[PDB]
DNA sequence: TGGAGAATCCCGGTGCCGAGGCCGCTCAATTGGTCGTAGACAGCTCTAGCACCGCTTAAACGCACGTACGCGCTGTCCCCCGCGTTTTAACCGCCAAGGGGATTACTCCCTAGTCTCCAGGCACGCGTCAGATA
DNA sequence: TATCTGACCGTGCCTGGAGACTAGGGAGTAATCCCCTTGGCGGTTAAAACGCGGGGGACAGCGCGTACGTGCGTTTAAGCGGTGCTAGAGCTGTCTACGACCAATTGAGCGGCCTCGGCACCGGGATTCTCCA
């Protein structure tokens, strides 16, 4: 089985250095993860179908991202996001 | 096995008000609340039949109910997806 | 060959750039998917996983629980707007439910 | 002896409802409820126990959500006592 | 003359009730959309169809949404809709 | 542009909830319709202006408002949906 | 040899190879079956017909030969479940049920 | 740009003779066919994905036409694909 | 406003079980190279959206008057809450078959892929019949 | 009933569906194995059912005061028609860079195992806190 688990972990030990995490909010973490994933990607997906493109790219998901999220939210996930595809660019 | 929905009992539904927050509580909503209940295990229960009966099982998963709540726009964090 | 870098390390995120690119390559959405959307989809992923768990984590030190349960997630999403918007329409699992008693209820 | 007036016990009790996060229907009656309900789709089925526990979470939140409804419905006929007809006004306003 | 007060509303509700067409204006409407969508796009076209398709959306909605108000004020044993139905109905739509 | 929420008179008002089935309506009603219209119409014109801008198109189609409204459960036919 | 539409074998007159096609290029699996195009065209083309049926009938009750989008309206919110079906969907042109409360009268 | 405009009418005259139908009627019956095809198809995809499946087959439309349909609008459509399905092979 | 009983919070001790860390490894991510096509970009055509003017006419707006209706108040009775008592069935612990979910192997039939070709579906012009107004 | 104006079947091009063959891989079927669902038995004890008093709130009646409904005259700008113009939607062509794909390598995460501290639980005592005089 594959999960989002230790990821949640490494998160949360740099966000809150000396608090844990039980199982449940752990399976919690993880069905959250998953269904934003799902929601974004089929957002994505609807999107470039809708302008006869065969390709997903950080555009896409970007636009889903700011159609799902809601105002502080969206414009915060696309500032780290549009952080990282700049640092991944740039290395 | 019948005449189950017996078993939700008047404190059950009393305590469950209670968490809705519910002061003061009339003597005819405990049927109301219990055919309301059965509707809801119904419209939930035949999704998961639903799903089960396509995968070729003989027991109803929680991923099944899971999928079934997600079906309605009823998602349920805790169980797995 | 060089020394294998990971595509998460080299974009500054702990979640899996090569995961999330292997879900949406077998999640059928698209014919292609290009470099920088699993990156930009796993910052998203992580941020909004750090927004969750700081609040959760705030309420955890509020109880004095060193530990975050279900209750401590649930009074996360729900007392922020932003996050109820999000998950709305969302059970979380032995959560329970906000502490309101309406103005009417409580004696004069 | 020493009597409560009508509505501390009731308002301490929503309150030790709200703080609490466990379920409030027995295990057993609705094991058998929804057994006799999945009995009328498809007979000799079984069920996982987490799936049982799945039904009971999401059953609970409804009710709970629906009764936080229903207690708006009451209060906006300047009401304390929910009815049947606050029921059904949520449920049709909702769309169910 | 004069007719008693609520004979000309009931005749307006016959009428308004068998007749499709729009009941708000178009201009003051497609001014309205264009008021609105300056916040988030400056310099922007419309086409004609793209303002029908809104025009038609928000008639649908406002008129689900005063049913909904009416069985409010209705259960609150009234015959005259008040902001408060309004935002019961809204609260247990979800929309606030 | 200002002061455009105007336009939507109190018999345009009146006229909707008519058609809704409204006897006796207040006079405090139609600020509040005001206000629901113009939350609703922000909602499903910033989807639409969203749409329309990841086309790279400085024009809002009908079939933005289309996919919009469909994104919000409000689907909308008789506009190529 | 002869050309035989996959509609007129499978007794259709919803275009079965353009459901598939539909089915092939709208991203839903990496593999398509060949009778699910034909189930999915027997069930557009049932569900045409039943809400064809209702309008027409609606068309009808109005001594109307021409079916208008509020025979549609009339025809789908008449029928418990087609309104079911399509509870979250507004038809152009369509308006409301006629329907009045029972206090509001006199 | 592709419509279901002929078959709407074909259907039509198959069941009202005497009956026409308008071009915003048409435009509904389209968006109608396109969304209940999007219905199904999604749900049959899914459907696919939950039981690790590579093919949509006629087991997963009857499952999707099952779980979205109404009770006798299902039994009804199941009843008509199955004798599209068995004639088409026939 | 004072006081008795009841509930609620706080702090000290116990122990237990699940969370956090460590280890081998395996399989999925990474690196390097190739190749074909999706889309980025430039260009042009022609749709159609924007701005403006006149007018005439339906709709909106302001104001007067009156009545239906919201709302506050009062009374009463009946229904539900609080609490004590009895019963009952839920909850926990512990076995025990045994049906069914999961895994592995294999072998075969179904479906993608591609060439060809032709006929069904789409745009368009011509004929004309259905709701609408008078 | 009389009349009207557009909003509704035949013809030509063309492109995508159909027929046919080949390959290959997904899935159905047989065997098997270990988890886990179901059923039963017994104690126990917590919770549900039942009964009863009483109080407070739901509901009906009633007066009043005001705020919408209705109607009528005046204003005003929505709507239709027409003209003009230019942004930009949409299609086509070319090419290039970028993502799918494949083979070899490797280290990151996952299952298993182990251990100890965070927290549920129990009880004495302070501290509200509700209700009655």
């Amino acid at each position: 089985k594959e999960s989002y688990a230790i990821y949640v972990y490494k998160v949360l030990k740099q966000v809150h250095p000396d608090t844990g995490i039980s199982s449940k909010a752990m399976s919690i973490m993880n069905s959250f993860v998953n269904d934003v994933f799902e929601r974004i990607a089929g957002e994505a997906s609807r999107l470039a179908h809708y302008n006869k493109r065969s390709t997903i790219t950080s555009r896409e998901i970007q636009t889903a991202v700011r159609l799902l999220l809601p105002g502080e939210l969206a414009k915060h996930a696309v500032s780290e996001g549009t952080k990282a595809v700049t640092k991944y660019t740039s290395a | 096995l019948r005449d189950n929905i017996q078993g939700i009992t008047k404190p059950a539904i009393r305590r469950l008000a209670r968490r809705g927050g519910v002061k003061r509580i009339s003597g005819l909503i405990y049927e109301e609340t219990r055919g309301v209940l059965k509707v809801f295990l119904e419209n939930v229960i035949r999704d998961a039949v639903t799903y089960t009966e396509h995968a070729k099982r003989k027991t109803v998963t929680a991923m099944d109910v899971v999928y079934a709540l997600k079906r309605q726009g009823r998602t349920l964090y805790g169980f797995g997806g | 060959r060089a020394k294998a870098k990971t595509r998460s390390s080299r974009a500054g995120l702990q979640f899996p750039v090569g995961r999330v690119h292997r879900l949406l390559r077998k999640g059928n959405y698209a014919e292609r998917v290009g470099a920088g959307a699993p990156v930009y989809l796993a910052a998203v992923l992580e941020y909004l996983t750090a927004e969750i768990l700081e609040l959760a984590g705030n309420a955890a030190r509020d109880n004095k629980k060193t530990r975050i349960i279900p209750r401590h997630l649930q009074l996360a999403v729900r007392n922020d707007e932003e996050l109820n918007k999000l998950l709305g329409r969302v059970t979380i699992a032995q959560g329970g439910v906000l502490p309101n008693i309406q103005s009417v209820l409580l004696p004069k | 002896p020493h009597r409560y007036r009508p509505g501390t016990v009731a308002l301490r009790e929503i309150r030790r409802y709200q703080k609490s996060t466990e379920l409030l229907i027995r295990k057993l009656p609705f094991q058998r409820l929804v057994r006799e309900i999945a009995q009328d789709f498809k007979t000799d089925l079984r069920f996982q126990s987490s799936a049982v526990m799945a039904l009971q979470e999401a059953s609970e939140a409804y009710l709970v959500g629906l009764f936080e409804d229903t207690n708006l419905c009451a209060i906006h006929a300047k009401r304390v006592t929910i009815m049947p007809k606050d029921i059904q006004l949520a449920r049709r306003i909702r769309g169910e």
